[PDB]
């Protein structure tokens, strides 16, 4: 009853009916591997309860990028009628550049020849994954996400040299004027009208290196 | 008689019989509820008999969206015309003490019963996670004071998961065709609950994680899913020759993983590499959208019939189709929709316009 | 006559439309080279760029200003802008001058090119120079090249080419400064 | 490649749907063809034993015997998956005993016992309830003499007890190839040869999917059909060349001409033991 | 089971090592065989500079050469110019003209007749065994001109660097054949030279071809030969890198099987002694 | 888990001075992730590898 | 292994021990050939990694 | 002999062994590197196999006949 | 495999600075002087973040 020591615990973590009260409590249960098993017995339990899975690399780990996040591996079916409808847009756009960037690198690591086109997208994969790395106890606000996600998977991003992009998207947010942020989390959405602007404020962006 | 259901690896290498016992393996996200619900809308919908759904130690939340999404699609009418419905829920699920997961399945499989004994009609029994029903058992059987089995089991293993499952059975009164989802503990097949479940079964289904982690999905292993249904008098000479022939690739490919991860693709003869290409081929063609995957894939769900995937599997077998890249067949109906991805994907690499198409350099008001 | 515009040029055009496009179009010896023939210059005055080949040697790439090399009508000197010459050497000493200063080497016979840039290209088999020869073994082979007539002309054809070879490699070893 | 005499025991011993069950099918049904051309002291009456299966698979069974003509032969003590543990335990012997009347007539028996690994489940179950202390695999101390005891009953008799025989072919399930478990070790220990079949053979098209290196028969060519004996030893010789000059046959670019004939000769054999199922030859 | 993962955990081992050891052995044949081949490049160049670099000719008998290697553990460098030896014939054969494919290298005999079989007509090989040298290359070249075409084309991979290896085709034509034909413009671009032959000009010209066809062959045996070295380096350097992985995943997934063997046997023990005491 | 622990825990810091504790780790059958380092591992800050 | 290759008896020459393999027992020029059947065996095992 | 250690005899074997010991066993710590790497011996560098035959007389030298101790 | 002057002069500075850095490693330690002579030296965090 080992499997029933997390199932009679990690179901309490329910969203509740209107009738009930609507509220909501949201667990985030916490496994330790140990040589990246994900097939042991008590992470099979907790896989098998839990909604969705949130898979930390420790090759990526040593590698600097941190959240260590196995993007391939890492899913979340619950969560994708759950997610800021600005970044549902904009992200459904990260997750698959990434996985061409996570084939690219998968079979080209042999240095047999550049296409061209996947010698593309292992740089532009290459700034989404720097991108995506992250300071510790620093969160950022959804809107403040967003933007820094509208501004890499656009092309704002690009030709700035890979290890420009912690310090360049922080030269995004700082520079674009504090009223965008402010549209953005009210409509929760990034409107035709803001778009068009936000492209716009993202031009008139001193970035880093030029 | 066999049962179509819309999926490709499903209706070639192992055929479900229409009032048969189905059994979907696999372990912690591989995805045997995703390939149940899929079954529940192809096979159910069109189906004409009524259902049981037996949710026997599984998530509360994935019986409150069933519910939910059966009185959306008005299989479980609510009220004044709720005798219109066409489905029983039975719900056990794993919050549920270990007296109760035990037997709820007993439940569900008694709401069929009296459909098939008594109405006298087919039905479809949807048990998931019929390894829940062992597990209870074995929790209890710790309490109930015996010695244990092999790895931690009860001694009446066999016989408990026995007397269960041949209820679930086709008589002369009625049909209960039965798709049962059952996990396998550690990702392993030779634990004993699924080692038991595996000769109660007449089509085997076993999804494997590597194959998911491949990104195929269905992720069925096409080389340990079997069927009763394959046989060159049930279904027929042209469709058990194209899926041996399919299993003959795959295996090949198969006996040739080693050199090619440790000598690489570049030393094998033109054959082989001929093998590898088709086989290649043919593991992306065997999976499939899913209607019931495309919320949180955003692919439409493709429904192909039996013969589609037959003359398409016959085409990639005969050699029609070594022009079309691999990547042409990742998630595809059928062979007409590895062409128009062909040039969908080929059309997408000449895919550059001039001037950058503006129009929103200063907007007027 | 120069109705067949062949080239690397056009190579690529033939191929292009007939072959597949995961092929680029091979590459040419001419790609490597850089030194053309009939092309401007390479002369300025008095040193002319000399370039000596044997097939497992390079062993001047150096300009000099005057070259003896020896054709088989005789011994012939290569000034700067020498007429362009195709020359068949025979069995001979090699002078490349430069100043004060030369390199003679003896070589076994092969061709020696003077261009219309004035670019000399000496390409030889084996240069054997002077100070690695012997004296003593030279006249051991040619008392054997001198005594043995075969019945068959290809061991004839043979022994005339170790006798021309021998003799003038006689000729060029008691005379060296 | 493993011939099997009147008197000895071959055990079918493979992993789940490999053919197991389709060489003791057809090994009943040619008895049934057989029957009509021999005299009545050279018929070979089937029992089939059935432990822990599906009542489905054995209704199956019986109306493809019933279908072929073989069940005016065959005999079948069916104790399936919902009959008590005691009951699938006893139903190898109940079978035995009802083939051992053959064996002592004079006749001649043919018993097949269908997952004796599920039999000796059935006794595990029922000596762990009865507290008897376990052992490896939590099996009891004398699982071999249960099947030691059982599969001993198939004998060739003398001439002074009728001369009968009785032929048994306990199937044996491993869990992927594993032949080194508890009961696979034990009934390979006892019977005389063993068939085994692969899961890999099988999806290579290779169909009955016997492993002609594993595959023993500790009767020998003793009790092989002469004529057979003429172009068997060939066969086996050059299966075994086949298979050892493989395992290089990746490179197929090098053509040597000495090991390539071999090789295609070797194909054109394995090509030949191919064999459709429900129809013996 | 538990047993035949400690072996092929050691074959795997193994392999790691002889990969890693031949991964050195071509890396040292590597770096003396450069040496011979940019001491080799400098005498293709006034041939090329003299008879110029026509491979679009009309010749309507061609001898095509696809310099291939001897070992066969090179990674995709034979079938590389494979492709290419059919990709230039289907350029040259456009007009009903005989070709003979000849082929340097073991891998050539065993990839030239799967794509093309009664063209092909002679296989040279063990050239590498000992060294090669000129005079190898050169009984090559007689034999080659046992038949009588109007051009040669040389195909082999040319080192570059220990990376690239760009397949280099190479001509030679046939001297009034066809050479003295591909030179006519309005007049000649030959006549410029004065002959200081022992005989005329095409005797000097044939000559001049068969020198030019030898140190062609030479140097394309030399350039596949040091390049065919650098593949092997590089393509058993992605090799052991494999067989590295491959016995980690290995040695972690046997240490899973020892644990649980070792839990497995003791929890069976612990039940048998409960099951009396 | 528990006896490891409970040695393992009375090593802090606390308000008044410290105990910092240097431990020899071997590590059963070259196995990182056998139960003893694997649980010894989850106390320990800093390695200090003596390589030969 | 000895046996799916056909020799018969299937004694493995790597495995199989004596106590009269002495040189005392059976004396030299016996011994001599047996240590050097099994050294060439040995060495034939050791070069099959490679010539397989 | 990579295997086998003694963790007491730093200092504690003979000294006229210790003179040498140390270069055997370093001598030993090359051709156990590069032993099942060059089993062929045909392509090879001229300081690997000055290792490989050191390391192969140091093999043949130190075995020994039973009951014959030294 | 290759040779010493194969590689860059980055390569050379990489290769210099890591060796002057592995020696830097080292310390002389105050126990160990009684049979080793030289005085062993206890330094600093502020020195060797500096020295480094
Ligand atoms: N020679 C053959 N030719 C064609 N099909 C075969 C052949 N042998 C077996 N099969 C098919 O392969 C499958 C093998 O199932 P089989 O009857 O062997 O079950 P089993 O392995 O004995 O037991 P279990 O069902 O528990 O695995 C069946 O579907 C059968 O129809
Ligand atoms: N058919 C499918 N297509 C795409 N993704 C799938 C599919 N089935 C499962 N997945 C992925 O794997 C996860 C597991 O699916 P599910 O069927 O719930 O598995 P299980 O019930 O075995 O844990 C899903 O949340 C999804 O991310
Ligand atoms: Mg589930
Ligand atoms: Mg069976």
């Amino acid at each position: 009853d080992v499997f029933y020591l997390h199932s009679r615990l990690l179901e309490r973590a329910a969203k509740l009916s209107k009738e009930l009260g609507g509220g909501s409590l949201t667990a985030f249960p916490v496994i330790e591997t140990q040589a990246g098993d994900v097939s042991a017995y008590i992470a099979t339990n907790v896989i098998s309860i839990t909604d969705g899975q949130i898979f930390l690399e420790t090759e990526l780990f040593y590698k600097g990028i941190r959240p260590a996040l196995n993007v391939g591996l890492s899913v979340s079916r619950v969560g994708s009628a759950a997610q800021f409808p600005g970044m549902k847009q904009v992200a459904g756009t990260l997750k698959l550049e990434l996985a061409q960037y996570r084939e690219v690198a998968a079979f080209a690591q042999f240095g047999s020849d550049l296409d061209a086109a996947t010698q593309y997208v292992l740089e532009r994969g290459a700034r989404l994954t720097e991108m995506l790395k992250q300071k510790q106890f620093a969160p950022i606000p959804i809107e403040r996400q967003t933007v820094a996600v509208y501004a890499a998977t656009k092309g704002f991003l690009d030709k700035v040299r890979v290890q420009d992009i912690v310090a360049a998207e922080e030269a995004v947010i700082s520079q674009v004027n504090p009223a965008v942020f402010k549209i953005l989390k009210a409509n929760g959405k990034i409107t035709p009208a803001l778009d068009a602007h936000l492209k716009a404020e993202l031009r008139k962006v001193k970035l880093p290196g030029a | 008689e066999i049962l179509v259901t819309g999926i490709k690896v499903v209706d070639l290498l192992a055929p479900y019989q229409r009032g048969g016992k189905i059994g979907l393996f696999g372990g912690a996200g591989v995805g045997k509820t995703v390939l149940i619900m899929e079954l529940i809308n192809n096979v159910a919908k069109a189906h004409g008999g009524f259902s049981v759904f037996a949710g026997v130690g599984e998530r509360t939340r994935e019986g409150n969206d069933l519910y939910r999404e059966m009185i959306e699609s008005g299989v479980i009418k609510l009220g004044a015309e709720r005798g219109n419905s066409k489905c029983t829920l039975v719900y056990g699920q794993m919050n549920e003490p270990p007296g109760a997961r035990a037997r709820v399945a007993l439940t569900g499989l008694t709401v069929a019963e009296y459909f098939r004994d008594i109405e006298g009609q087919d039905v479809l029994l949807f048990v998931d996670n019929i390894f829940r029903f062992t597990q209870a058992n074995s929790e209890v059987s710790a309490l109930l004071g015996r010695i244990p089995s092999a790895v931690g089991y009860q001694p009446t293993l066999a016989t408990d998961l026995g007397g269960l499952q041949e209820r679930i059975t086709t008589t002369t009164k009625g049909s209960i065709t039965s798709v049962q989802a059952v996990y396998v503990p550690a990702d392993d097949l030779t634990d004993p609950a699924p080692a038991t479940t595996f000769a109660h079964l007449d089509a085997t289904t076993v999804l494997s994680r590597s194959i998911a982690e491949l990104g195929i999905y269905p992720a069925v292993d096409p080389l340990d899913s079997t069927s009763r249904m394959l046989n060159p008098n049930v279904i027929g000479a042209e469709h058990y020759n194209v899926a041996r022939g399919v299993q003959k690739v795959l295996q090949d490919y198969k006996n040739l993983q080693d050199i090619i991860a440790i000598l690489g693709m570049d030393e094998l003869s033109e054959e082989d590499k001929l093998t590898v290409a088709r086989a290649r081929k043919i593991q992306r063609f065997l999976s499939q959208p899913f209607q019931v995957a495309e919320v949180f894939t955003g692919t439409p769900g493709k429904y192909v019939d039996l013969a589609d995937t037959i003359s398409g599997f016959q085409g990639v077998l005969t050699g029609k189709y070594d022009d079309l890249p691999e990547m042409a067949f990742y998630m595809v109906g059928d062979i007409k929709e590895v062409k128009e991805k062909a040039d969908k994907m080929a059309k997408d690499i000449a895919s550059r316009k001039e001037a950058d198409n503006k129009k929103v350099s200063e907007e007027l008001k | 006559e120069a109705a067949a515009p062949a080239g690397p040029k056009e190579f690529t055009e033939v191929w292009n439309k007939k072959a597949p496009s995961t092929l680029i179009v091979p590459e040419f010896p001419s790609n490597y080279t850089a030194v053309k023939a009939v092309g401007e210059g390479q002369v300025h005055g008095d040193a002319f760029p000399v370039n000596f080949y044997t097939p497992h040697s390079i062993l001047s790439q150096a300009q000099k200003d005057t070259v003896v090399l020896p054709g088989v009508d005789g011994y012939f000197g290569v000034k700067a802008s020498h007429v362009p010459t195709i020359a068949q050497l025979k069995p001979g000493v090699v002078e490349l001058h430069s100043g004060a200063e030369s390199e003679k080497f003896f070589v076994s016979g092969g061709f020696a090119f003077v261009h219309p840039n004035g670019v000399t290209d000496i390409c030889v088999l084996e240069a054997a120079t002077l100070d690695q020869v012997d004296p003593a073994a030279v006249k051991s082979a040619l008392a054997a090249a001198s005594a043995a007539q075969p019945t068959d002309e290809f061991e004839q054809a043979a022994n005339r080419a170790a006798i021309e070879l021998y003799s003038a490699l006689e000729s060029a070893v008691e005379a060296k400064a | 490649l493993v011939p099997i005499g009147r008197g000895q025991r071959e055990l079918i011993i493979g992993d789940r749907q490999t053919g197991k069950t389709a060489v003791a099918i057809d090994a009943i049904i040619h008895q049934k063809n057989c029957n009509e051309q021999v005299p009545k002291a050279q018929r070979v009456y089937c029992v089939y034993v059935a432990v822990g299966q599906k009542r489905s698979t054995v209704a199956q069974l019986v109306k493809l015997f019933t279908q072929t003509g073989a069940m005016r032969y065959t005999i079948m003590v069916s104790a399936t998956a919902s009959d008590a543990a005691p009951l699938q335990f006893l139903a190898p012997y109940s079978g035995c005993a009802m083939a051992e009347y053959f064996r002592d007539t004079g006749k001649h028996g043919l018993i097949i016992y269908d997952d004796l690994s599920k039999q000796s489940v059935a006794y595990r179950q029922m000596s762990l309830l009865l507290r008897r202390p376990p052992g490896r695999e939590a099996f009891p101390g004398d699982v071999f003499y249960l099947h030691s005891r059982l599969l001993e009953r198939a004998a060739k008799l003398s001439k002074e007890l009728g001369g009968g025989s009785l032929t048994a072919f306990p199937v044996i399930e491993t869990q992927a190839g594993d032949v080194s478990a508890y009961i696979a070790t034990n009934v390979i220990s006892i019977t005389d040869g063993q068939i085994f079949l692969e899961t890999e053979l099988f999806y290579k098209g290779i169909r009955p999917a016997l492993n002609v290196g594993l595959s023993v028969s500790r009767v020998g060519s003793a009790a092989q059909f002469p004529g057979m004996k003429q172009v068997a030893g060939t066969l086996k010789l050059e299966l075994a060349q086949y298979r050892e000059v493989a395992a290089f046959a990746q490179f197929g670019s090098d053509l040597d001409a000495a090991t390539q004939y071999v090789l295609e000769r070797g194909a054109r054999l394995t090509e030949m033991l191919k064999q459709k199922q429900f129809a013996p030859i | 089971s538990n047993q035949a993962v400690k072996q092929r955990i050691r074959a795997i081992k193994n392999i790691g090592k002889i990969t890693k050891a031949m991964k050195m052995v071509a890396a040292s044949k590597m770096k003396n065989a450069q040496i011979a081949v940019e001491q080799s490049r400098g005498l293709v160049d006034p041939f090329v500079r003299l008879f110029g670099d026509f491979p679009a000719v009309n010749s309507n008998k061609s001898v095509v050469v696809a310099v291939t290697s001897d070992k066969g553990l090179c990674g995709g460098l034979n079938s590389n110019i494979t492709k290419y030896t059919r990709a230039t014939l289907a350029t040259t054969e456009s007009e009903g003209k005989d070709v003979v494919v000849v082929s340097i290298g073991d891998k050539g005999r065993s990839q030239l007749t799967r794509i093309e079989s009664q063209r092909y007509q002679l296989a040279i090989a063990d050239t590498y065994k000992v060294r090669v040298t000129f005079g190898q290359a050169s009984l090559i070249v007689e034999e080659l001109i046992k038949h009588n075409p109007q051009s040669y084309q040389i195909l082999f991979n040319k080192f570059r660097s220990a990376i690239s290896f760009k397949p280099t085709v190479a001509t030679i034509l046939s001297p009034d054949l066809l050479e003295k034909q591909l030179e006519d413009v309005t007049g000649n671009s030959l006549d410029a030279y004065d002959i200081e032959a022992s005989h005329e000009r095409s005797d000097v010209l044939r000559d001049l071809t068969e020198f030019h066809l030898g140190v062609t062959l030479y140097n394309a045996m030399l350039e596949n030969n040091c390049s065919e070295h650098a593949s092997r380096m590089s393509a058993m350097e992605n090799s052991t890198k494999s067989a590295g992985e491959m016995l980690g995943k290995l040695t972690l997934d046997y240490n899973r099987k020892r644990q649980a063997t070792i839990t497995t046997e003791l929890i069976e023990i612990i039940a048998g002694a409960s099951a009396l005491m």
